[PDB]
């Protein structure tokens, strides 16, 4: 069913989200909860 | 895929730490999924005990003992209230989280099955959807204690099975190479997926819920859509050669973590398929990943008995 | 050391406490011995039970003997593809295989092929390498009169031994050690089992004991 | 401006340089089939690799600068001030790690036989490659001792001459006397007695197996091994304590006399001494891969077929 | 006479 419009539809989708993933983009690793803070 | 969407520039090379370490187990891991408020994971072993981590101190804030140690799935409901698993002895037993008297204790143990039960989610704190071992999928309610709508049809058994976001529907893998699109509602499979050599082991849905990528055995993830109702991508590379055994996509869908038994997880870009980065933590087979709704972390388990933190 | 007001305290005591349960019940898991029972036509699985524990899936017997506890997996209620669930089952001590002989001339195709195949599909799996099998053969009366009147050319073609006892059911025992397609690594324990000789259990321990002093004595630098 | 010169037998120095090239060749070739052959449960494989490694490491390095400068030349350092510095702290880092794996492997069994879930979980290829390291790096820790004490110093005739250079702890004999007993004390009455108790412990263990072991029914040829690793336990034990009590002992007797109770009789004692411990503790070197060699002889057999 | 050797 038109598989070309439907991965197209993937690829807007990822690339509508993919500045605000905090994988893809990264860590600023203050914003980061994983943060160690141990000793 | 890859010929329309390698336009798109690649992603670089993945580079991730193991920004935690949750050690306590006793066996392989086989199970991990994250909660809602994206800090507290729940993980299953067959040491008889699934433990339900703070991602973030890496503390035990439960630790559920078993009835019967062979357990292959978990999951957590998006409440919080509701932890379930499953293994051999045929029983979906369901455990309450928020209780009074200050501990878990075991609401219903679910019965009347001629399989070993392979994959739990919940739809919501009354609804639960299982995979079994007679190849049939089922919707329990926990309440009633029967087993609301049989999914029957599949010839070999199923092995996996994945809920989507908006929970109207779901995807479950099996043995016969075909992904089957059932439907909660209505009670009858909608689609059934080819275009895998042998049996599958892992099922995801990609984020929108309009879409699911699929591992199996035979070292190959093929990413399926719903409507179009074929496949379409093909994640594989050579030399490698060994089995999948989890799957699961980031959050916006850009990159998406493939467990395979060559001991390490591989991280693939889902655009371009290519391999974009190595995860090489694990010393066994990566048995269950899974990353964070709010797409932050991701947490990994395997058969050396370790969950890592990457991110 | 932050504390967070007395509760981040309290649950590093919480989760140290979860440890210390998580210790104690690993150790009673880690020191216990767990058995895997096989065999798809009925072959004693029913009569090895009630004799184990006399001292609708999967069932779990948890009996002990000689002060040292067993833990039997009778896995052959529930019936489904067993290559996608039999890798649960790496670290079993040892699996009692267990085989009738009087089934050696009914037919579905020979029932006893059929074990044999069974047989071999376990013994030489790529999860099962180091662990040993304790065979079982069950009800050697019933096989006794069964091979004083029928003959075994029957089930077996290019056998022409004597129509003895002691004869038969060694071809039998031969027939099924020789499947191994490794012996450096483990070592099949055949016994002649039926409704009668208590002597069970003991033999049991004993194929248990040498199953654990192998695996003890390859963990150590020897051997 | 030549003395301290011992002059010994010649016939005794080419004797002893013999057995030292035997134990070269014998102890080299061990070493590297052994460590071609692990590097071809895991914690025990890497620890026998690191106490292999680690005699072989204590020939390769030790046996020939001991034999040139001590043999050969026997007064002046080839190897100039780095050299003898470098030399002690690789000689006592080797034998802190043989020392140390011998009673992590020890510990190793005692626990993998008496405490079976404690040993896995302190046993894990993370935790176990860790634990080598660290104890590669306590080995050196602890040779930095080995590295400040010693040192050049002249002793010739009036001190000025470049000859009457030697090699020596160049600080008091207080000092010299609490550093050296102090290695001896640690390195050695710990390893004996963690050796000797648990290896007892654990041969205590496998003849009440033995003695139930003659489940003759369930029994193939297997009751040899169950002897055999009655024989392998008693020779690390045995070999320990033979191998490396004379090199502490003569080093006691360094450590302790004076220079009011040496004579030149106990001159020569000491010097022939020496050979035969360094003997010793090639000997040592060199007999681990033998007698894990022997007793498996399955193991035996992927030595000798990945060497023919 | 003392033996520098060690």
């Amino acid at each position: 069913m038109l598989v070309s419009k439907c991965c197209e539809e993937v690829r807007d989708y990822v690339e509508e989200r993919s500045g605000e993933d905090p994988l893809v983009k990264g860590i600023p690793e203050d914003k980061n909860p994983f943060k160690e803070l141990k000793g | 895929l890859s010929q329309i969407t390698n336009n798109i520039d690649p992603v670089g090379r993945i580079q991730m730490r193991t920004r935690r370490t949750l050690r306590g187990h006793l066996a392989k891991i086989y199970a991990m999924h994250w909660g809602t408020d994206s800090r507290l994971l729940v993980s299953a072993s067959q040491d008889g005990k699934l433990i339900i981590w703070d991602s973030y101190t890496t503390n035990k804030v439960h630790a559920i003992p078993l009835r019967s140690s062979w357990v292959m799935t978990c999951a957590y409901a998006p409440s919080g209230n509701y932890v379930a698993c499953g293994g051999l002895d045929n029983i979906c037993s369901i455990y309450n989280l928020k209780t009074r008297e200050g501990n878990v204790r075991v609401s219903r143990e679910l019965a009347g099955h001629t399989g070993y039960l392979s994959c739990c989610r919940f739809l919501d704190d009354n609804q639960i959807v299982t995979s079994s071992g007679d190849t049939t999928c089922a919707l329990w309610d926990i309440e009633t204690g029967q087993q609301t709508t049989t999914f029957t049809g599949h010839t070999g058994d199923v092995m996996s099975l994945s809920l989507a976001p908006d929970t109207r529907l779901f995807v479950s893998g099996a043995c016969d190479a075909s992904a089957k699109l059932w439907d909660v509602r209505e009670g009858m499979c909608r689609q059934t997926f080819t275009g895998h050599e042998s049996d599958i082991n892992a099922i995801c849905f990609f984020p929108n819920g309009n879409a699911f990528a699929t591992g199996s055995d035979d070292a190959t993830c093929r990413l399926f859509d719903l409507r179009a109702d074929q496949e379409l991508m093909t994640y594989s590379h050579d030399n490698i050669i060994c089995g999948i055994t989890s799957v699961s996509f980031s959050k916006s869908g850009r990159l998406l973590l493939a467990g395979y038994d060559d001991f390490n997880c591989n991280v693939w870009d889902a655009l371009k398929a290519d391999r974009a980065g190595v995860l090489a933590g694990h010393d066994n087979r990566v048995s269950c990943l899974g990353v964070t709704d709010d797409g932050m972390a991701v947490a990994t388990g395997s058969w050396d008995s370790f969950l890592k933190i990457w991110n | 050391g932050c504390t967070l007001s007395a509760e981040d305290k309290a649950a590093v005591e919480r989760s140290k406490m979860i440890d210390r349960n998580l210790r104690e019940d690993g150790e009673k898991a880690a020191r216990e011995v767990k058995l895997l029972l096989l065999g798809a036509g009925e072959s004693g699985k029913s009569t090895i039970v009630k004799q184990m524990k006399i001292i609708t899936g999967i069932v779990e017997t948890h009996f002990t003997f000689k002060d040292l506890h067993f833990k039997m997996f009778d896995v052959g209620g529930q019936r489904s593809e067993r290559k996608k669930w039999i890798h649960c089952f790496e670290g079993v001590t040892a699996i009692i295989f267990c085989v009738a002989l009087s089934d050696y001339d009914l037919v579905l195709m020979n029932r006893m092929h059929e074990s044999m195949k069974l047989f071999d599909s376990i013994c030489n799996n790529k999860w099962f390498t180091d662990t040993s099998i304790i065979l079982f053969l069950n009800k050697k009366d019933l096989f006794e009169e069964k091979i004083k009147k029928s003959p075994l050319t029957i089930c077996y073609p290019e056998y022409a031994g004597s129509n003895t006892y002691e004869e038969a059911a060694a071809y039998i025992q031969c027939q099924f050690e020789d499947l191994n397609k490794r012996k450096d690594t483990k070592e099949i324990y055949t016994h002649f089992t039926c409704a009668t000789d208590t002597k069970n259990v003991q033999f049991v321990f004993d194929a248990v004991t040498d199953v654990i002093i192998k695996n003890n004595l390859k963990d150590c630098g020897l051997f | 401006n030549s003395d301290l010169d011992v002059n010994t037998d010649i016939y005794s120095k080419v004797l002893v340089t013999a057995i030292y090239l035997a134990l070269f060749v014998v102890g080299t070739v061990g070493n590297s089939v052994t460590l071609f052959t692990l590097a071809r449960q895991s914690t025990v494989d890497y620890y026998l690799g690191s106490l292999a490694l680690s005699d072989l490491l204590i020939l390769l390095l030790a046996m020939p600068v001991e034999l040139y400068n001590f043999i050969w030349v026997h007064h002046p350092w080839a190897f100039g001030d780095a050299g003898c510095r470098g030399y002690y702290f690789l000689r006592d880092a080797c034998t802190y790690a043989t020392a140390l794996n011998v009673v992590s492997l020890s510990v190793e069994r005692y626990l993998a036989i008496c405490h079976p879930f404690k040993a896995k979980t302190l046993m894990s290829r993370s935790r176990t490659k860790k634990f080598i390291s660290a104890i590669w790096l306590a080995s050196a820790l602890l040779a930095i001792p080995m590295l400040f004490t010693m040192g050049l110093q002249n002793l010739s005739g009036d001190g000025t001459h470049p000859g009457g250079l030697v090699c020596t702890p160049i600080v008091d004999t207080a000092t010299l006397k609490v550093v050296i007993q102090v290695n001896t004390f640690m390195s050695f009455l710990f390893p004996m007695l963690v050796a000797s108790i648990l290896n007892t412990v654990i041969a205590n263990k496998l003849t009440v197996m033995v003695h139930q072991a003659a489940n003759m029914t369930i029994e193939p040829g297997r009751v040899q091994a169950l002897r055999r690793g009655v024989l392998v336990l008693r020779a690390v034990v045995i070999a320990f304590v033979v191998c490396w009590l004379p090199y502490h002992v003569r080093r006691l007797m360094f450590c302790y006399i004076s220079d009011e109770q040496w004579t030149t009789f106990l001159f020569d004692f000491y010097h022939y001494f020496y050979m035969l411990t360094n003997a010793l503790v090639y000997v040592s070197a060199a007999i681990n891969p033998i007698l894990y060699n022997l007793v498996s002889a399955n193991f035996r057999q992927v030595f000798l077929s990945t060497l023919a | 006479r003392r033996p520098y050797i060690l």
